[PDB]
């Protein structure tokens, strides 16, 4: 069954292809309307795999030396196997010498596909986490901010190393556990400063001055933590507050860069407000201006955009190339500028926040979801990721889009139709959690292979090599689109294709392309008289594909007005991480109903299942709606109830980005969320869709 | 939105108390000795004076006028309040005294609390008459 | 007294036991018992020439040496609603006015004619008549801002050396133990900046657990961190600064900072201080390395090298005019053990109004002669009164014109000198010409007049007003010659014929001045003949040209030779007369000759000794006052009733090598030698430290560089000076 192909591909090697039979020609290489793509998930957890604490035993060519894995042709008898790849006949390592066909290694078991390897070599750095605290927000929302933070270093491991950067009008580099006084660097909010600039200004396991192990400074932070006040310059009426985010961030950057190059570390930043001040500005400090909307950029009315944003893309890249991560927790009521900053999140494995404010529980249970142990009380996070993917000779790697950075390195798995950040064979990933899924774009130039090598540092300090080797049929030649269209992931294709129409709309009609590509999908898949609309079906390989481009084309994602510029890279930020079951909910979020007349039951998301005496639960990623008919708006009614709260609870936890939860009702204002995901519509879409699909190609 | 406060007798103008920061004030603090000689027993008990990009405020209580001065942005109820704040404390320290002294600032000791007071005003985060200054210079 | 001619080849004994009282001005007896205390205000020829040419035939310089803030036993206070001034050079109402219609004064100054208001009533028996100082209550507008508040702000190097000097431990317990006797009232502001490499500010919260340390490091675009708690209320903080200076010493112990930032630090302290202005305390220990205002390094001279003293740089003379416009005054302390440029770092106390402090060599271990003496020099500097934002103008009758001023000051408008601040023993000088010839009148007068806010938040004036008889004769002008005087104001134009020269025409100028004096004296008259006032001339200034400031000969360093002349531009005349010529007296054997008036104390009075070798003994001990310390000098063979009556001692080897002062022990010797010390240093408030440890092997004999008499390798003596001068008087 191809459905139970898919999902045991994605549960054993984390990854969804948009197709799993790839074109064995290059006549249908070229003519392919969804492109080959993969959805791969490089840390994707799964039932328990035996670690394996030797060596990965590569292959003995220079250009190739690929993993060995089950593909390739072992030889029990004279000791030696084939590369799958280069064709390259190997030896044996001694460690390999006792091998038997009734006792052979892990790797090459079909089973151990997907399998990790563990690196004990050299002594293993302690993680690095530094706190990068605004200060010029209520009182209120400070207080909150810091028992977040304090109970966040309570979770810390003991090896590892912490600092902390409060900043409002200047900035304060804290040399913490000073003995009784306390002392910090202060530094201007308003000229940025380079990493040697800073190194001079400033000066067995190792710790410097500003960057102490947990275990011996954990009382002198806590107790520095509890006593932050607010910045003491005052803010005058009508004014904002001078706010120095972006040389703060600098200045963290600057930090790690000349104390831990190339090692994992978390500059997790808090904002409560916009930069106002310094490079990295994001608005005036007067209040009679607003923050720039979408209508203001659009208008050529924001002078502090591209200038902000052009500052922080090279503190980006100034952290991704040294390897180190910048999460951005952001809570206030207006904007805060995530659309000059999301670079830094985005091009690392950051994570990015947004709320209200920090002195709610949709902040404070968030942030604590970021320390979430697993089995064994180890972070779920990895640190400077390095992705090399080794393909057959008959595949190129156009590109990849998602958290990650090119190492720029060339070979001849490199394609020249380059996609997103391409044009290498390897990449980069600062930070990495169980989660983080990239979009790998390739192009044909049986049994086609596919290796993912992905090193990175694990919370323990252990370096770990997570190698996933895929094998997909070769077409056959005398049935070629055939088998074609039978291997369609239809769920995976979208996601590909919104992966590629989001990041052209952020990299700048799109909406254009994803209706050409439609239009061609629905020509050369689909059964159909010519000019003859009606006749138009598709194979229930195929038949979810137009709704999940309807939705696509009219979310969030795309139709960027009616939303603020932060809340937009906000949107479009989690997207471009996430999964495939997740991605989809975004685009199409979940409906389900809950009435006296039977059990909850998954309906559609139009206006005909807005019933008076239903009560819905809508799932978007990122909110839970629960809505009250008119006639519900009022035990057996408290089981109706309380059926969606309960439903709403289990899923209000696991999900890492907690959602905001909305109880509404029929009249109430808050149900213009549903009514706007819910629904020109989707049946005159679908009629000028076979208008065109029938008609000229 | 900033500072320039000074407390003086009506009858002859004598300085009692005042507070100034300034890291000019050597313009205003004329015009504002020049407010103190002009004002008598019938001048009005409140008033607020325009100097273009700044804008005096006082009151009268007591024989004892209490000057402000400040930005035209700053909110002229707030500039009230702030006279306010200082007038019953002052009254209520020295206002049997005043009378009596000859010393100018006979009350500098008065400026402590005059700059405790003048920050809770000076600071969005913590919460009648006009004519020109020219012309009754 | 004496109109005698004194041979000073014959005498050699000249100098008196007694101390030197100075002259009487020939005044009437009404006029004189009037004047002004000669400790506050005197000048070097109490009979002004009448006219230029005749000053000029004297060949003695005509000056004022004033000391104008000096700690008095009684002042009167007037506190009238009106100030009676002179309508036209707002002169004073002063005692030598000429009250003629008894409703209308005439000025002594500009002999204008002025009316007396009614409230002034009998008008010269008021007080501003009777009394030649008084302190007036200045008006409304006498004053540029209200009353400001007394800040002080105290700036610690801590650099490696620094600490290994140890100095920042006595220096914070001195300021605990006189916390409560700074001078001010609730309105008072402290604050605290150290610095090495980088400048460190020091908040100060009672909201926070413990004070916070504002590190600035951009040494080339310095600022203020915090807008609130650097200059905190002493008042209400009080506990919180106090566990601070508890705190300092105990930071910078294992420091590796070998550099000092003294530049950017001090710009730091003048943005800190610069809206309300005070008083700034620094405290360096080596040359200034880093930053602007960076000092080169310089070779120490020798006994061998010539005389060939000025700034390297005009930074700390430019940041020094800067801290003047802002009210703010710099005082320094240099406890350096090597050159540190202290011509170059002095300027910031000169322009200023401020005063330097030297202790060379300090260290906590190794030198605790220099320990005490800070502990007591800043036991005085903590607590003696002090005046905010002042000015003083010098005032003379029509005919005289002030032409150059000496001291630490800033001069704005011929004769109105800024005085950031004021403190009482600080001295000034002032050099007069005779502009216009006093034909008209047959008494000029002089008044110095002192605007300041008290540490009470008052603004008040002092007001000197000395008064002058002139005279048309040679031998009149010398009869009323000043010695003492004479010898403050040459010192003073040496010290500028140094720096704007060099070291070799300041010498030369002060042998000219004993030598163009004389010879006029004789061309108008076979030995060396003087008049009875000048009879100490040669001998005081053979002692200028012996004292640290002008010697060459010896081995002395820079930085001694620059502050020995920071102490000539900004001492008073006694003190200047005492470091040059001490009074030296011989104490083994006081007896009942004394000032047994004081109630239950007897005081011996010893006559006051020459000082040359060939007054001492070596069966005696020999005490020196050189005005800020007192050193006891022990003979070898020394008496045994000297040894354990008074040193606590059995024989003359376990006499401790350093010792700080003498034991107070039961028997009538101490009680006579320690009521004479006593006695000596209650006629100042500079506490002086007394070291016996001149004895005859201590390699610390500096008691005989002061006998100015003897000769020496490279000087001469007081015989072979004199014999000098006649050579040339009648060349
Ligand atoms: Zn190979
Ligand atoms: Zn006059």
């Amino acid at each position: 069954t191809y459905l139970e192909f898919i999902q045991q591909n994605e549960e054993r090697d984390g990854v969804r292809f948009s197709w799993n039979v790839w074109p064995s020609s290059r006549l249908e290489a070229t003519r392919m309307v969804v492109p080959v793509a993969a959805l791969f998930t490089p840390l994707k957890e799964r039932p328990d795999l035996p670690p394996i604490q030797y060596e990965p035993v590569l292959c003995s060519r220079t250009t190739c030396r690929a993993v060995l894995n089950p593909l390739c042709q072992v030889d029990y008898r004279a000791k030696l196997w084939a590369c799958n790849f280069c064709y390259q006949r190997n030896q044996f390592p001694p460690s390999y010498a006792g091998i038997s066909e009734l006792n052979q290694p892990a790797e090459l078991l079909p089973q151990f596909s997907s399998i990790e390897y563990v690196v004990l070599r050299g002594p293993q750095m302690p993680l690095i986490f530094l706190y990068v605290v605004d200060t010029c927000m209520e009182d209120e929302d400070l207080q909150a901010l810091k028992e977040s933070m304090q109970m966040s270093l309570s979770l810390l491991p003991p090896t590892a190393l912490v600092g902390l950067i409060t900043f409002g009008r200047m900035v304060q580099v804290h040399e913490l556990g000073c003995e009784g006084i306390s002392k910090s660097y202060v530094f201007r909010g308003t000229k940025d400063l380079s990493a040697k600039q800073l190194q001079e200004m400033l000066g067995p396991p190792p710790s410097n001055r500003f960057l102490q192990p947990v275990q011996k400074i954990d009382m002198n932070l806590t107790d520095l933590l509890g006593e932050l006040q607010r910045d003491p310059w005052p803010v005058p009426q009508g004014k904002r507050p001078l706010r120095s985010s972006g040389v703060a961030l600098s200045i963290a950057v600057g930090l790690l860069e000349c104390t831990f190059p190339n090692t994992g570390a978390r500059i997790m930043m808090f904002i409560g407000g916009p930069a106002t001040q310094g490079p990295g500005m994001v608005v005036g400090d007067e209040l009679k201006t607003p923050i720039r909307s979408w209508h203001d950029i659009d208008k050529d009315n924001a002078k502090y955009v591209k200038k902000g944003t052009k500052h922080f893309e090279a503190l980006a890249n100034r952290a991704a190339t040294t390897g180190h991560v910048i999460d951005i927790y952001a809570c206030a009521l207006d904007q805060t500028g995530l659309l000059e900053m999301k670079c830094c999140p985005n091009l690392t494995g950051g994570y990015m926040v947004m709320g209200d404010s920090f002195n709610t529980s949709l902040f404070k249970q968030t942030f604590q979801r970021v320390f979430t142990k697993d089995m064994h009380g180890q972070f779920k996070m990895g640190f400077g990721g390095t992705l090399e993917i080794k393909t057959s000779r008959e595949i190129k790697i156009s590109g990849a889009i998602g958290p990650c950075v090119s190492l720029n390195s060339k070979g001849p798995c490199v394609s020249e139709n380059e996609i997103g950040t391409g044009g290498t064979c390897q990449w980069k990933i600062c930070g990495l959690s169980p989660t983080t899924t990239l979009a790998i774009y390739f192009e044909v130039v049986g049994r086609g292979a596919i290796q993912f090598v992905t090193q990175y540092q694990h919370s323990s300090g252990q370096r770990r090599i997570r190698v996933t080797t895929i094998a997909r049929n070769w077409a056959d030649a005398q049935t070629q689109i055939q088998n074609i269209a039978a291997s369609f992931d239809q769920e995976a294709a979208a996601i590909l294709m919104a992966r590629l129409a989001i990041y052209r709309a952020e990299t700048e009609d799109v909406l254009r392309w994803l209706d050409r590509q439609l239009i061609r999908l629905c020509q050369k898949f689909g059964e159909y008289h010519k000019d003859d609309p009606s006749s138009f079906r598709f194979s229930e390989t195929f038949s979810l594909y137009p709704q999940f481009m309807f939705h696509l084309r009219r979310s969030s994602f795309l139709q960027v007005f009616n939303n603020s510029p932060d809340e937009s890279s906000y949107y479009r930020h989690h997207f471009m991480r996430q999964d495939l079951t997740q991605s989809l909910i975004m685009i199409q979020p979940i409906l389900y109903a809950y009435s006296f007349s039977g059990p909850p039951e998954p309906v559609l998301l139009d206006s005909s299942s807005i019933l008076a005496d239903r009560i819905l639960l809508m799932d978007t990623f990122f909110q839970i709606l629960i809505y009250h008919g008119e006639t519900i708006a009022q035990e057996n009614f408290r089981h109706l109830l309380q059926a969606p709260v309960d439903d709403a609870q289990e899923i209000l936890h696991s999900r890492f980005p907690m959602p905001r939860y909305i109880d509404t009702e029929h009249g109430g204002s808050q149900a213009r969320f549903l009514l706007s995901k819910v629904n020109v519509s989707l049946q005159v879409f679908m009629d000028h869709l076979k208008k065109l699909a029938v008609s000229s190609a | 939105m900033v500072l320039l406060t000074m407390i003086a007798r009506v009858a002859d103008g004598l300085p009692l108390a005042a507070s100034m920061q300034e890291d000019d004030l050597q313009q205003y603090q004329s015009q504002a000795k020049q407010l103190f000689r002009k004002l008598n027993e019938q001048s009005p008990t409140r008033c607020t004076l325009e100097a273009g990009a700044m804008t005096f405020h006082y009151i009268i209580e007591q024989g004892v006028c209490y000057l402000v001065l400040c930005e035209a942005a700053f909110p002229k109820k707030l500039a009230f309040a702030y006279l306010e704040d200082l007038h019953s404390e002052f009254d209520e320290q020295h206002g049997k005294k005043v009378p009596t002294v000859s010393r100018p600032y006979s009350f500098i000791e008065f400026d402590t609390f005059i700059q405790k007071t003048k920050k809770l005003y000076i600071d969005s985060r913590a919460r009648i008459m006009v004519a020109n200054i020219e012309e009754v210079l | 007294e004496g109109l005698r001619v004194v041979n000073l080849l014959q005498e050699r004994n000249m100098l008196p036991s007694t101390p030197l009282k100075p002259p009487v001005p020939n005044l009437h007896e009404d006029i004189q018992k009037l004047n002004c205390n000669p400790e506050l205000f005197r000048c070097t020829l109490t009979s002004i020439p009448q006219t230029q040419a005749l000053l000029n035939k004297a060949k003695l310089p005509l000056g004022l040496l004033l000391h104008p803030f000096k700690d008095l036993v009684q002042l009167p206070v007037v506190t009238s609603s009106t100030i009676v001034r002179c309508r036209s050079c707002r002169t004073y109402i002063n005692p030598f006015v000429s009250f003629l219609d008894q409703r209308r004064w005439k000025c002594n100054l500009c002999y204008r004619v002025n009316d007396v208001p009614e409230e002034f009533l009998e008008p010269h028996r008021r007080p501003e008549v009777q009394n030649a100082t008084i302190e007036f209550m200045a008006p409304s507008e006498y004053m540029l801002r209200p009353p400001q508040p007394p800040v002080y702000l105290f700036v610690f190097d801590v650099s490696h050396n620094a600490v290994e000097t140890g100095y920042l431990n006595s220096v914070c317990q001195s300021l605990l133990d006189n916390l409560d006797l700074l001078p001010g009232n609730t309105r008072t502001k402290i604050g605290f900046i150290t610095f090495d490499s980088t400048i460190h500010f020091y908040g100060l919260q009672e909201s926070l657990s413990q004070p916070q340390m504002l590190i600035v490091s951009d040494i080339e675009d310095v600022f203020i961190p915090m807008p609130e708690n650097l200059l905190v209320n002493l008042n209400e903080s009080k506990e919180l600064v106090q566990d601070l200076l508890k705190t300092l010493p105990q930071m910078f112990t294992k420091t590796l900072e070998t550099q000092s930032a003294l530049g950017p630090a001090l710009q730091a302290a003048f943005k800190l201080m610069s809206p309300t202005g005070g008083r700034m305390s620094v405290f360096q220990t080596q040359l200034p390395t880093l930053g602007v205002g960076a000092l080169k390094p310089r070779e120490e001279p020798n006994h061998r090298s010539s005389a060939k003293m000025t700034p390297s740089t005009d930074f700390y003379k430019k940041l020094a005019l800067d801290c003047s416009g802002q009210q703010v005054a710099v005082d320094l302390f240099l406890l350096s053990g090597q050159y540190s440029d202290l011509a170059s770092l002095g300027c910031i106390s000169r322009y200023s109004a401020g005063s330097v402090y030297y202790y060379p060599s300090y260290h906590h271990q190794h030198n605790p002669v220099q320990v005490q003496k800070l502990q007591k020099e800043l036991q005085r500097y903590l607590t003696r009164k002090i005046g905010f934002e002042a000015v003083m103008r010098i005032r003379c009758t029509k005919g005289l014109s002030i032409h150059t001023f000496h001291g630490n000051f800033f001069v704005r408008s011929t004769d109105l000198l800024s005085l950031p601040n004021v403190n009482p023993d600080a001295g000034y000088a002032v050099q007069m010409s005779v502009e216009e010839s006093l034909t008209d009148t047959q008494l000029v007068s002089f008044q110095s007049a002192l605007l300041y806010t008290s540490s009470k938040g008052e603004r008040r004036i002092r007001v000197h007003t000395l008064c002058l008889p002139v005279v048309s004769t040679l031998n009149d002008v010398f009869l009323g010659a000043d010695v003492q005087a004479i010898s403050g104001l040459l010192a003073n134009m040496a010290v500028d014929r140094s720096m704007t020269a060099s070291l070799s025409d300041a010498r030369d100028a002060l042998v000219n001045a004993v030598i163009d004096s004389l010879s006029a004296y004789r061309s108008s008259v076979p030995g060396l003949m003087v008049p009875f006032s000048l009879r100490l001339f040669p001998l005081f200034v053979l002692a200028l040209l012996k004292q640290k400031s002008f010697q060459t000969g010896t081995n002395a360093r820079l930085d001694e030779r620059i502050f020995a002349m920071c102490q000539v531009k900004n001492q008073p005349l006694v003190y200047l007369m005492l470091t040059t010529h001490p009074s030296l007296y011989r104490v083994d054997n006081l007896s009942d000759e004394g000032a047994l008036n004081i109630s239950d104390r007897t005081i011996p009075q010893p006559p006051i000794l020459q000082l040359s070798v060939e007054k001492l003994s070596r069966d005696g001990a020999f005490l020196m006052d050189a005005g800020s310390v007192l050193m006891l000098w022990v003979g070898k063979n020394c008496t045994q009733n000297f040894l354990s009556q008074v040193l606590g001692v059995q024989n003359y080897a376990s006499i401790p090598q350093p010792m700080t002062d003498l034991p107070e022990l039961d028997t009538p010797e101490s009680a006579r030698i320690i009521a004479f010390i006593s006695w000596l240093r209650e006629q100042r408030p500079f506490f002086p430290i007394l070291y016996v440890i001149a004895d005859e092997s201590p390699m610390k004999a500096n008691f005989l560089q002061n006998m100015i008499e003897d000769r020496t390798e490279s000087a001469l003596s007081y015989y072979e000076f004199l014999l000098h001068i006649q050579q040339q008087v009648n060349k």
